[PDB]
Parts: structure tokens; C-alpha cells; sequence
């Protein structure tokens, strides 16, 4: 029996992970006391990937909540999910990294990485078999980005035969006013290129765009964005949590979706995306869900998939739907829009149907795609990095922690090489 | 957990710091002997004025101050004044021979014979503090002590306290009240020496304070007392974010991050709106929008330069008194509709408003009027390059024929140090122009 070790680093990672574990426990029929209360036996099957079954039917998550400040742990414990998590798995330092990637990757991350590796080894030693690691963090902040990439490197050192999956939240200027978030984002992107096998590029710009235009919110808070990411992250791991045809159990998902070792950045999406308290007025059927699944306005990374080619797609449908109509609509989408898919990867759109929908929606359509359009996101973050780096703003806070100035140029060159590789595999034709 | 050691080098620094500590005791309600009516009921520290006022066992609020001069005149003046028992006699350092308006005397010959005593007093004051952030060095660009000994002290505090950040409150020289002719020489030399050793320097010229006093307080002969009271008001509401509750700029690191992008571009400009005379106290009131406009008025700054010809980088609007935060955003929007304020081409954030509800207190018997709404605008701009260009123009005028250079080479300095400081200030002018060109 395989099992994923979940890690949450930073404020954004902790908040999104708390909302994510709430939605997952609601989908699996688990209350906050760790007792099963659902009416279906399908929810109890393949529960060992995420929930650690303790004695007397106690389902605690295998979440390792990491920060450099205890305020996020106090905020998690202030919610209902505080007693749900393992209290020994909470790790926090004394002071935060303060939006410094060097201070979260070289000093405070170095002093906390031994304790978090001790907790990782404590979770790993009780495994009958380890599947891989799932990390939720943010590329913008200091502790999230820096200690996330340091923990990624340490996990790759200790367990090099295990897959590494990240849910990396790319920062935006439309949601945060901190200026050095391109520095932390580009240095973490340079680490995630070389040290990670699977990355779900969630963009706060795309979440702000969805909450601004689609959800009609004048002032989108962090709650609406975290609700969107919790919905999409519950939909993405519905292949891992439930048995199915396209099981895609982490290594199988990486084998299907990743053709090239650096082009492992996915573009998650969720077709009936609605704000909280308003999802009961959405008409749900198959072809509208498929036509909203591939919409650029609906996709949760700030990219235009019409401007790129889908290298590999993993469309998973959720709810009570006929698989004949779902497969007919997706073959119609693939054939009628054959210019948007690569011709050198035959049958790159994989369809699965899970009969358990997310709560609040009768039918759902959650999409994973290794689209080539994510080079627009990397171009945007690299151009903000170049605008903040060509005249060396705030480099003294990074070079004062022992970071060389060659590391910024190496990160810029690696992300530009990744953009060049994406453009090369877009322009090539079989 | 946060402690600051104010250092007052030179006559200007000592007098400005004495006025500043008078206004700090006035704002915090501290009695001149050291006791406190209200906040000594607890009897403990860390009440956010423990950054500056250390509390002894007797309840005396002795300040974390070091007063340095090479002349015992103003030190005896503060040893004779109304706060003679507030300051410890060990921390008030006098000298025998002055620096005589010479940088090389205060940096190489006269200041080198007293630097270890001042370092010993600094370490003795730092050993009491368990959470020390850094220092606030009060000095002047023009004088001998306030330039040379400040540069020597900045070198010593960088080689000894390298994990700490050092603020500065320098006095830029004015021709209206000038004690010397070689003030451009000392100013350029101490700016070259304290460029790698200062983290955020708030230079204020006496020309702007002179013009503000003459055009607002109606004094056509402003003495050093009126200038001292006004600059004490300016620096007191600069530091009012630091000695009070936490909204913004609560630390020296917050000062270095909110305003200072480069290690060399670290010269913000303060601006104060309600500078009104004590006679015109009940004539009218002042709204938030007009005091924000006067904080964006170029004639109200602490530096005589024009910000509309340069490009901004930051703005930390610091409101004092009973100011409701609703109309501050309307004032921000009316400022933003004026496209004279033009930020840089990066993510510019905006006017970081923080509001302190403690009312501003003026000195009784001073020329400043008691007001209910006060505002400080810390702005980093490229307009300070005009002031440095004026200084380097006077430096080039005096150095074209090598006037007064023998007073500096004769006290241990080299001839090439003048050209090195001129090239460093040319590089600072180039850096300010490169930020100014986009
Ligand atoms: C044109 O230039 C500008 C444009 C906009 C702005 C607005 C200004 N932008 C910045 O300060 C950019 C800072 C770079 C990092 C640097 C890289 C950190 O390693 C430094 C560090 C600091 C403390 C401890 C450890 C490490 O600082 C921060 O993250 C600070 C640290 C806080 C939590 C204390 O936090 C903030 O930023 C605040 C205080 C929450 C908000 N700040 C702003 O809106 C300013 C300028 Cl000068
Ligand atoms: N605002 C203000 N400026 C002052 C005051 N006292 C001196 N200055 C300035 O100090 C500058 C020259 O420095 P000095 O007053 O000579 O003090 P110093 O640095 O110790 O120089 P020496 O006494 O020769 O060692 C002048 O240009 C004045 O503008 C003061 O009380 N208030
Ligand atoms: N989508 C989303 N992004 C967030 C949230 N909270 C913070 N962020 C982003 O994540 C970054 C904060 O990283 P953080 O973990 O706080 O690092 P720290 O500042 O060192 O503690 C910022 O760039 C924000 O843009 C959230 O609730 N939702």
C-alpha cells in the first residue's frame, strides 16, 4: 500500500493546505475527530495515501505543517482542523524569513531543516511503502520558497528513488505589494526545475483574474483564492485518492504527463469554478463542462493555452456522468481542435471518470495539462526579475546572507533556458 | 527586544539631540529628574519607549544617549540645563582640543585620541541592551568633529557592530548660518567615508529650516534655538513610529526596507505640513487633504530641492494625532490624480500610510504651535542629487586651485583622498541619474 507524505511550508502553504485538508476530509466523509462518517465504501478505499490510520479508526493526516513563525500554527489551531492534524507534526521557528529567500534557504532553513527532516524520517519509517512527497508552498515569500526548495533538496538527497510533487503558488503584483517576490520566485523556479519531478503551477494572478472577472468580487480576499486552490487541489488528487482506470499514482502521473525532465510544470483547471455560497445555481452537464475545462478564462495559471500546444492532458471528470458522452465530447474536442495538441505524442489526452463529486457540486471537471503556454508565466516572472535585477534593487539583503550574485544570474539563465526549451517544443512539428 | 543607542557627535548633533530628548520626554510624559507619573506604575521595561529610555532600579528613565564632542562647551551646557541629572556623566564625553572645522583633525589626529573612550562608552551602553538594533548618529556635514569623528565612529561601529544597522540624522550645511568656509570639503569627505557605513541617512539642511522658520514662524533672525526646536520636532515625529505602537517603521530594519533600495541610495527626504507660529494658533484648523498637499509641497521639505523634477521610490506617510483613516485615502487619491508625483518603473507600492493616535506635543515657550493633526512624509526620491550636485560644485570650485587643502594634508590625510571622495560623489551622482533615467 502506497502513501504520500504531505508538507506545507509558509503562510500560503499552511492556509491552502488547511483548506485543502478540510475539502479532502469532507470528500472522504471524515469529521474533525478523525472518525469515518460517510455512506460510501469507495471513500474508505485508498485512504492510506493521505490519511494515517491510527488505532481505533483514527484518521489523522500525514501533514507536516512547517513555518518560521508560530502565528500560522496558532491560526491553524484556531480553526476546526487544528485538532485534526498531528500536534507533533507542527514545526515553527522563532522569526520569519521576511520575504528573503536567502534567509529561508541558507540560515533559518538550514537551522530548521534538521528538525523537519527528523519529522520526515519519523513519518517515513512507519511506511509499509512510500509513494512520494506532496508539497504546498508559495514561491513569493521567504520561508515558503526558500525552505521549500531546501526541503526539496534534502528529500532528494535522502530519498532519491521517490517522486517529488509540488503545488507551487507563483506570486503576482496584483495580490502582494512586496517587491522582491520575483527574486524568491525565480530562485525557487531554478531549484524546482532541477530538483522536482512534478509541479502544479498555481498562479495568484490567474486566481485574482478569475475572482475579479468570473466571480464578480471587487476586493478578492485570500479566502476566495484559497477556496479556488482548495477546489482545484481536491480535484487534481482525485486520481490518487480513488481507484480508477487512469489511476495515475504519482509515479504513473509523472510517467504519463512529463515527456521531458525540465518540462514538468502543469496547468491545473476546474470547470465549474464558483465562489462560496453561490455554487447551487450552476447548471451542470457534460459538453459545457468540457468547453469550460479548456477555457483560458477558467484555467488556473495566467496563460493562454490557445497560444501553445498541450503536450499531455489528464482530464478527470467528477460526478455522476455517462462515460460514453464524456469520451465522445473529449474526442470531439481533440479532433475539432487538433491544432492545439502535439502530433508527435499520440493519444496524449487521458480521460477518467470518478463517481464521487466534490461537495456542493453535482458534477465537476478537473483538468491537468502539461501545456506549452506556461512559458508565458515564466516569461512574466523572469521579466519582473530582470526589471528588478538590471539595476540591483535589494540585492544587499540577499548577498548579505552569503548568497553570491552569480546565483541570481544562474537562476535567470536556467528559467530563460526553460522558456527556450518550451518554445523549441512548441515550434517543432513531426 | 528592540533597543537603540542615540549618538550625538559635534555641536550640532549635541544641541539637536538635547532638543530631541527634551521633546521625547515631553511626548512620553517623563519628568526631568527621570521618574514617570503614569507608566512607572508598572515599573518594568519593554513598553516601546524602552528602545530609548532605559529604566534603572530607582525608576529613573535614563536615556540611551551618548553625547560626544571635542569641545566641552555644549556638553557643559547640557550638564547645566534642565536635564542635568537625566543624563549620566559617564556617557557625556567632552574633549580638550577642538577639530577646528577640519575633517582630517577630527578623523586622523584629534578624533583618534578619543575614539577608544567613545567606543568603550558605546560598548558599556550596549551591554545593558539585550535586543539592540543599532544607532542613530546625530551629526553635521560641515564641522570638524561632526564629520571626521562621525566617519571614524562609523568605521569603528561597522567593524565592531557589523550585524547592526546605523541611521544618521546629518545636518547639511547652509550659507545663511555657516561657521566655516570648508564645509563642502568636510561634507564631501564624510559622505564618501560614511557611504559604506550608513544604512539610512536623513540629511536636513539649515537653509530649508531657515526658510521655513522665516516664512512660517515670522522670525527674520532665526537663531539656533528656533532651528533646534524645529529640527527636534522633525526628528521626534520621524522617530514617533519607532517609540510607539506598531503600524509601520517599527524597526531600523523596517526603515532600511521601506525606503532604501540600494546600499548607496539611502537619503530620504522628510516633509512636515503643520509648521505654524504660536501666535496663529486659533486662527483656523487644518484638514487631512491640505496637510497631505503641504507634505507634497516642495517648499515645505527638510531639504531645499525640487522633487517634481525627479522620480520617487517610496513614501511613508506618518500621521500624528486624531486622524481618521477614511479621508487619508481620499487625500491619497487626490495626490495620485496629480501626475507630478511619478514613481519608478518597478512595482512601486505607494504611500504607506501609518497613523499614530498620540497627539503631537510642542515645547512650551517654543515658537511652534500646538496642533491636533500632524503628518511626516518620508520619501526616497532622486531630488537629493541636486543637493549633492551643489556640494560637489562648491567642492570643485574650491578644489580647482586646491584652496585650503594644506589644512587637511597637514593633519595626516593624503592628497588623493580629495580626488577619491570627488570620484565617489560623482559615482553617487551617476547612480542617482541612472535611477532617474528609465
Ligand atoms: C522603489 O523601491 C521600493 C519600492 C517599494 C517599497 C515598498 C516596500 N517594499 C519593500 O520593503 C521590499 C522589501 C524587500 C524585503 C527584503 C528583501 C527582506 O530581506 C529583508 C529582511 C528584513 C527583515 C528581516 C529579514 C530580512 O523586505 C521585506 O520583505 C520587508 C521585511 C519586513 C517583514 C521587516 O517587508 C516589507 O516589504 C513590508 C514592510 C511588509 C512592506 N514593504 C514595502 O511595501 C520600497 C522601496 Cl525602497
Ligand atoms: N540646526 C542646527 N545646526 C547647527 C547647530 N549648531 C551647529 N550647527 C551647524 O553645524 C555646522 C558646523 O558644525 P559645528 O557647529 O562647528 O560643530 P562641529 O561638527 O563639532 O565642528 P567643531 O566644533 O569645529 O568641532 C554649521 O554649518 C551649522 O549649520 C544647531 O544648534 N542647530
Ligand atoms: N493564493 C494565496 N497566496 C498567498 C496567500 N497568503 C500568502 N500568499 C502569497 O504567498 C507569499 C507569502 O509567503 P509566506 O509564506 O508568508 O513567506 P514569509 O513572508 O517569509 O512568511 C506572498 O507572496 C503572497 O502573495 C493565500 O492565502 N493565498
Amino acid at each position: 500500500m502506497r502513501e504520500i507524505v504531505h508538507l506545507q511550508i509558509g503562510q500560503c502553504g499552511n492556509q491552502i493546505g488547511a483548506k485543502f485538508w478540510e475539502v479532502i476530509s469532507d470528500e472522504h466523509g471524515i469529521d474533525i475527530a478523525g472518525n469515518y462518517c460517510g455512506n460510501a465504501s469507495l471513500q474508505l478505499e485508498r485512504i492510506n495515501v493521505y490519511f494515517n490510520e491510527a488505532y481505533s479508526h483514527k484518521y489523522v493526516p500525514r501533514s507536516i505543517l512547517v513555518d518560521l513563525e508560530p502565528g500560522t500554527m496558532d491560526s491553524v489551531r484556531s480553526s476546526k482542523i487544528g485538532p485534526l492534524f498531528r500536534p507533533d507534526n507542527f514545526i515553527h521557528g522563532n522569526s520569519g524569513a521576511g520575504n528573503n529567500w536567502a534567509k529561508g534557504h541558507y540560515t533559518e532553513g538550514a537551522e530548521l531543516i534538521e528538525n523537519v527532516m527528523d519529522v520526515v524520517r519519523n513519518e517515513c519509517e512507519s511506511c509499509d511503502c512510500l509513494q512520494g512527497f506532496q508539497l504546498i508552498h508559495s514561491l513569493g515569500g521567504g520561508t515558503g520558497s526558500g525552505m521549500g526548495t531546501l526541503l526539496i533538496n534534502k528529500i532528494r538527497e535522502e530519498y532519491p528513488d521517490r517522486i517529488m510533487n509540488t503545488f507551487s503558488v507563483v506570486p503576482s503584483p496584483k495580490v502582494s505589494d512586496t517587491v522582491v517576490e520575483p527574486y524568491n520566485a525565480i530562485l525557487s523556479i531554478h531549484q524546482l526545475i532541477e530538483n522536482t519531478d512534478e509541479t502544479f503551477c498555481i498562479d495568484n494572478e490567474a486566481l485574482y483574474d478569475i475572482c475579479f472577472r468570473t466571480l464578480k468580487l471587487t476586493n478578492p480576499t485570500y479566502g476566495d483564492l484559497n477556496h479556488l486552490v482548495s477546489l482545484t487541489m481536491s480535484g487534481v488528487t482525485t486520481s490518487l485518492r480513488f481507484p480508477g482506470q487512469l489511476n495515475a499514482d504519482l509515479r504513473k502521473l509523472a510517467v504519463n504527463m512529463v515527456p521531458f525532465p525540465r518540462l514538468h510544470f502543469f496547468m491545473p483547471g476546474f470547470a465549474p469554478l464558483t465562489a462560496r455560497g453561490s455554487q447551487q445555481y450552476r447548471a451542470l452537464s457534460v459538453p459545457e463542462l468540457t468547453q469550460q475545462m479548456f477555457d483560458a478564462r477558467n484555467m488556473m495559471a495566467a496563460c493562454d493555452p490557445r497560444r501553445g500546444r498541450y503536450l499531455t492532458v489528464a482530464c478527470i471528470f467528477r460526478g455522476r456522468m455517462s462515460t460514453r458522452e464524456v469520451d465522445e465530447q473529449l474526442l470531439s474536442v481533440q479532433t475539432k481542435n487538433s491544432s492545439y495538441f502535439v502530433e508527435w505524442i499520440p493519444n496524449n489526452v487521458k480521460v477518467a471518470v470518478c463517481d464521487i463529486p466534490p461537495r456542493g457540486l453535482k458534477m465537476a471537471a478537473t483538468f491537468i495539462g502539461n501545456n506549452t503556454a506556461i512559458q508565458e508565466l515564466f516569461i512574466r516572472v523572469s521579466e519582473q526579475f530582470s526589471a528588478m535585477f538590471r539595476r540591483k534593487a535589494f540585492l544587499h539583503w540577499y548577498t548579505g546572507e552569503g548568497m553570491d550574485e552569480m546565483e541570481f544570474s544562474e537562476a535567470e539563465g536556467n528559467t530563460n533556458d526553460l522558456v527556450s526549451e518550451y518554445q523549441q517544443y512548441q515550434d517543432a512539428t513531426a | 527586544m528592540r533597543e537603540c543607542i542615540s549618538i550625538h557627535v559635534g555641536q550640532a548633533g549635541v544641541q539637536i539631540g538635547n532638543a530631541c530628548w527634551e521633546l521625547y520626554c515631553l511626548e512620553h510624559g517623563i519628568q526631568p529628574d527621570g521618574q514617570m507619573p503614569s507608566d512607572k506604575t508598572i515599573g518594568g521595561g519593554d513598553d516601546s519607549f524602552n528602545t530609548f529610555f532605559s529604566e534603572t532600579g530607582a525608576g529613573k528613565h535614563v536615556p540611551r544617549a551618548v553625547f560626544v564632542d571635542l569641545e566641552p562647551t555644549v556638553i557643559d551646557e547640557v550638564r547645566t540645563g534642565t536635564y542635568r541629572q537625566l543624563f549620566h556623566p559617564e556617557q557625556l564625553i567632552t574633549g580638550k582640543e577642538d577639530a577646528a572645522n577640519n575633517y582630517a583633525r577630527g578623523h586622523y589626529t584629534i578624533g583618534k585620541e578619543i575614539i577608544d573612550l567613545v567606543l568603550d562608552r558605546i560598548r558599556k551602553l550596549a551591554d545593558q541592551c539585550t535586543g539592540l538594533q543599532g544607532f542613530l548618529v546625530f551629526h553635521s556635514f560641515g564641522g570638524g568633529t561632526g564629520s571626521g569623528f562621525t566617519s571614524l565612529l562609523m568605521e569603528r561601529l561597522s567593524v565592531d557592530y557589523g550585524k547592526k544597522s546605523k541611521l544618521e540624522f546629518s545636518i547639511y550645511p547652509a550659507p545663511q548660518v555657516s561657521t566655516a568656509v570648508v564645509e563642502p570639503y568636510n561634507s564631501i569627505l564624510t559622505t564618501h567615508t560614511t557611504l559604506e557605513h550608513s544604512d539610512c541617512a536623513f540629511m536636513v539642511d539649515n537653509e530649508a529650516i531657515y526658510d521655513i522658520c522665516r516664512r512660517n514662524l515670522d522670525i527674520e533672525r532665526p537663531t539656533y534655538t528656533n532651528l533646534n526646536r524645529l529640527i527636534g520636532q522633525i526628528v521626534s515625529s520621524i522617530t514617533a513610529s519607532l517609540r510607539f505602537d506598531g503600524a509601520l517603521n517599527v524597526d531600523l530594519t523596517e526603515f532600511q526596507t521601506n525606503l532604501v533600495p540600494y546600499p548607496r541610495i539611502h537619503f530620504p527626504l522628510a516633509t512636515y505640513a503643520p509648521v505654524i507660529s504660536a501666535e496663529k494658533a486659533y486662527h483656523e484648523q487644518l484638514s487631512v487633504a491640505e496637510i497631505t498637499n503641504a507634505c507634497f509641497e516642495p517648499a515645505n521639505q527638510m531639504v531645499k530641492c525640487d522633487p517634481r523634477h525627479g522620480k520617487y521610490m517610496a513614501c511613508c506617510l506618518l500621521y500624528r494625532g486624531d486622524v481618521v483613516p477614511k479621508d487619508v485615502n481620499a487625500a491619497i487619491a487626490t495626490i495620485k490624480t496629480k501626475r507630478t508625483i511619478q514613481f519608478v518603473d518597478w512595482c512601486p507600492t505607494g504611500f504607506k500610510v501609518g497613523i499614530n493616535y498620540q497627539p503631537p506635543t510642542v515645547v512650551p515657550g517654543g515658537d511652534l504651535a500646538k496642533v491636533q493633526r500632524a503628518v511626516c512624509m518620508l520619501s526616497n526620491t532622486t531630488a537629493i542629487a541636486e543637493a549633492w550636485a551643489r556640494l560637489d560644485h562648491k567642492f570643485d570650485l574650491m578644489y580647482a586651485k586646491r584652496a585650503f587643502v594644506h589644512w587637511y594634508v597637514g593633519e595626516g590625510m593624503e592628497e588623493g583622498e580629495f580626488s577619491e571622495a570627488r570620484e565617489d560623489m560623482a559615482a553617487l551622482e551617476k547612480d542617482y541619474e541612472e535611477v532617474g533615467v528609465d
